[PDB]
RNA sequence: CUCGGAGCAGAACCCAACCUCCGAGCAGUACAUGCUAAGACUUCACCAGUCAAAGCGAACUACUAUACUCAAUUGAUCCAAU
RNA sequence: CCGAGCCUGGUGAUAGCUGGUUGUCCAAGAUAGAAUCUUAGUUCAACUUUAAAUUUGCCCACAGAACCCUCUAAAUCCCCUU
RNA sequence: GAAAUUGAAACCUGGCGCAAUAGAUAUAGUACCGCAAGGGAAAGAUGAAAAAUUAUAACCAAGCAUAAUAUAGCAAGGACUAACCCCUAUACCUUCUGCAUAAUGAAUUAACUAGAAAUAACUUUGCAAGGAGAGCCAAAGCUAAGACCCCCGAAACCAGACGA
């Protein structure tokens, strides 16, 4: 129930998902010493961690791909000009 | 009094079967979802001239891997402690 | 050398040697497989 | 095949292999086409010349060969002018 | 008929025939029989480098 | 006989009415993709079953990010009836090394590099 | 009841029915349709079947001349005749 | 209890046919055909399983794959990139 | 399916054999069945002492008795304060494209009753251009070990006996 609306607010369709409710430790001890992360949270750390590795790793993939595509047409560019110059006509024309 | 020839679902004569109004809507819905994946498929951000060979490098790379592993395949080694320590098993109290 | 000289003086803290403790080398006896149980009962292969 | 035999109790050799074929110690099988005597009047020079060719056996005729012939067969011969000598071994063979 | 350090044995051998393979070799080492089983033919190799090392 | 379906260039070409609709900007096309598989690929051609397998989309729901470029969207537009596809967007930028482990994907499609659970301040 | 062509099977291959049609169990011309040998095809296996450069030997400086024309035009092993 | 007695022996006759096939746990696993007195079965392929070797497999960009003919079909083959 | 040829060991009184549905059929070829040839069983259980018989306690299958039964349903499960009431659930094996199937087998208990091995290959030791305790194999082989191949059933055929 209230899908729809937790995903007009940015929010997660499933409560359970991101967010205070579940990512949060539930308990700590009494004295103020923080508990030891829960291992569903160190799960969700590292598969996150891995998505954003992922997201960088294909954007530097394009970007360096990008430039190498540009590169070769610069270089492509330049190669007609030097076979412009050759020998002085000469004939009827001379 | 009304009975259906043979099976319901399947032959010549059939057991009708009717549209109801939220699978009506359940179909309108996938199809406003597929809907938005045509508009997002519509802009490339590169050609496939741009694109060629831009993650030829980490290709190949992954594929060694796997070579690496399947050639790597070999029995264990063997220590002279392993069989030794079967001895344990009349070990006793003095 | 840590092969041979290793090899006898970790024997003896070890508990004598009798018939009670022999194994065979692993791998030197492939388990027998007898038609019985869910596996390899019913038709039997 | 008989897998033990009666008075030896060991395993006998079909000998209607040993007529036809003829295996080298790297061990393939040897046969001559079927048909290369008969009716070569109605077979042109090319076809007739394959019939005459002595070919090999693939897997699972080599290996239906081998269970149907006993170890004896399967020894290295050093036959004196042997025609097959040279094809008893292989010679740059991968995998 | 390997006696004494096997492993010390592995390190040689693995140095030996990396510049060779262009890799780390595939070995196994049997402590309880002494021998080094290597994934490949080496044995000319081998002979001449162990007739070499005084053996 | 049902085969692989060819489906019309005409059918990818967005009109300027379609970008109004879901604000996308042709000139400035998305680098990445966010694609969520919603549809089970059982009773499905075997050839939608092996593309699903082929993108990383085994489970179900589970957000997967594939690079906006026309060797991926062929991939895509096989098996577009059994995906969501949404553009990965980035209000901070790339995250950097110093906060990789701060990120998290919400579900507007927005990968944010800071995340301390807590209220904002405003 | 075996073999070949066409439709079904429209475009690589393949694909059934006591499905719809037409055929084959030869003939003719050569007498190098001599020998040998890379690499291939293959009737969904096997058996069988098919195409072949180079080379040897011929032919040849007129002969769409170099594995005849032709779609099928056919039968394994043992054995028998010599 | 005779389309040819009964008992014993050959005899544990043979049966492509039917029935049955005994502890626990996990894993991989549904498969074009060809031949056959053969279609209630087998053998070879195909598929599946295990072990092993080393290297591309799948998805696929252009370019490319027939005339004869009425459906100017959905598609396929080939195929780098990814 | 040979042969020439080859050529060894050989100290009865033992058992990783059975223990009353086993091991011989056997307490016995008896009882019983058949004109005959022939077929062919079942079972026993105290203790040192029965010239200790008011002895040797007890608990264990099915079947019953102590103690019939209360709406409703493969008879159970989730449960629940509560047996039931509520909710959920079409026995099993075999055989099949597919069985709650009104297809097969099964009243039930106890006991008995069904995977035997070469060819290579693999795995683990030994030795190594040699291996093997004459033979055999060998272009890393060879020797040794481990590991794969069921039960019941015809109508028949034949030989020799026994029967009007
Ligand atoms: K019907
Ligand atoms: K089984
Ligand atoms: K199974
Ligand atoms: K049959
Ligand atoms: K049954
Ligand atoms: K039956
Ligand atoms: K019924
Ligand atoms: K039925
Ligand atoms: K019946
Ligand atoms: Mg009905
Ligand atoms: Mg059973
Ligand atoms: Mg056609
Ligand atoms: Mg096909
Ligand atoms: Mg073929
Ligand atoms: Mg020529
Ligand atoms: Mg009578
Ligand atoms: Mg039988
Ligand atoms: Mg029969
Ligand atoms: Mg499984
Ligand atoms: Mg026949
Ligand atoms: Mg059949
Ligand atoms: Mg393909
Ligand atoms: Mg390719
Ligand atoms: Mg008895
Ligand atoms: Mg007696
Ligand atoms: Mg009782
Ligand atoms: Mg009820
Ligand atoms: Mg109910
Ligand atoms: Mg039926
Ligand atoms: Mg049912
Ligand atoms: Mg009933
Ligand atoms: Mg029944
Ligand atoms: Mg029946
Ligand atoms: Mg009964
Ligand atoms: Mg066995
Ligand atoms: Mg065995
Ligand atoms: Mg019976
Ligand atoms: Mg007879
Ligand atoms: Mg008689
Ligand atoms: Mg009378």
């Amino acid at each position: 129930a209230g899908g729809q609306w937790r995903l007009q607010q940015g929010l997660a369709a499933n409560p359970s998902g991101y967010g205070p409710l579940t990512e949060l430790p539930d308990w700590s001890y009494a004295d103020g010493r923080p508990a030891p992360p829960m291992k569903g949270q160190l799960r969700r750390k590292a598969e996150r961690e891995t998505f954003a590795r992922r997201v960088v790793l294909l954007s530097q993939e394009m970007d360096a791909g990008l430039q190498a595509w540009q590169l070769r047409q610069q270089k492509l560019q330049e190669e007609q000009r030097k076979q412009e110059n050759a020998l002085k006509p000469k004939g009827a024309s001379l | 009094r009304g009975r259906i020839p043979g099976r319901q679902w399947i032959g010549k004569h059939r057991r009708p079967r009717f549209v109801s109004l939220r699978a009506k809507q359940n179909m309108i819905r996938r199809l406003e979802i597929e809907a938005e994946n045509h508009y997002w498929l519509s802009m490339p951000y590169m050609t496939r001239e741009q694109e060629r060979g831009h993650a030829a490098v980490r290709r190949r790379e992954a594929f060694e891997a796997i070579k690496a592993a399947a050639t790597s395949k070999f029995p264990p080694h063997r220590f002279i402690a392993d069989q030794l320590d079967h001895l344990n098993v009349t070990k006793k109290w003095s | 050398q840590g092969g041979g000289a290793r090899a006898l003086d970790l024997l003896r803290g070890l508990p004598r040697v009798s018939l009670a403790n022999l194994k065979p080398n692993p791998g030197s006896k492939k388990p027998e497989r007898r038609p019985r149980g869910r596996r390899r009962g019913r038709k039997c292969g | 095949l008989t897998y033990f035999s009666a008075r030896k109790g060991k395993r006998k050799t079909v000998k209607a292999v040993i007529d036809r074929f003829l295996r080298l110690h790297c061990g393939l099988w040897v046969r001559r086409k079927a048909g290369y005597k008969k009716k070569l009047w109605k077979k042109t020079p090319a076809r007739k010349k394959r019939l005459r060719e002595f070919v090999f056996c693939n897997k699972t005729q080599s290996k239906l060969l081998d269970k149907m012939t006993t170890s004896f067969w399967k020894r290295r011969n050093w036959y004196v002018d042997d025609p097959y000598q040279k094809y008893h071994d292989r010679t740059n063979l991968k995998v | 008929k390997v006696e004494g350090d096997i492993w010390a044995l592995q390190k040689d051998v693995e140095d030996f025939l990396s510049p060779l393979l262009g890799k780390t070799p595939v070995t196994q080492v049997n402590e309880v029989t002494g021998t080094l089983r290597i994934k490949g033919y080496f044995d000319q190799e081998l002979k001449a480098w162990l007739l070499e090392k005084g053996f | 006989k049902f085969t692989r379906s060819r489906i019309p260039e005409k059918v990818f070409q967005a009109s300027p009415e379609d970008h109004e609709k879901y604000g996308g900007d042709p000139q400035n096309p998305h680098k990445l993709h966010i694609v969520t598989r919603i549809k089970s690929t059982r009773r499905r051609p075997y050839w939608e079953k092996d593309i699903i397998k082929m993108l990383g989309l085994e489970k179900a729901h589970t957000p997967q990010v594939h690079k906006n470029i026309p060797s991926v969207n062929a991939k895509l537009k096989v098996v577009k009836h059994l995906i969501r596809i949404k553009p990965l967007k980035l209000p901070q930028g790339l995250p950097a090394e110093e906060n990789m482990s701060n990120t998290c994907l919400k579900s507007t499609g927005e990968l944010v590099v800071q995340w301390h659970l807590k209220p904002v301040e405003q």
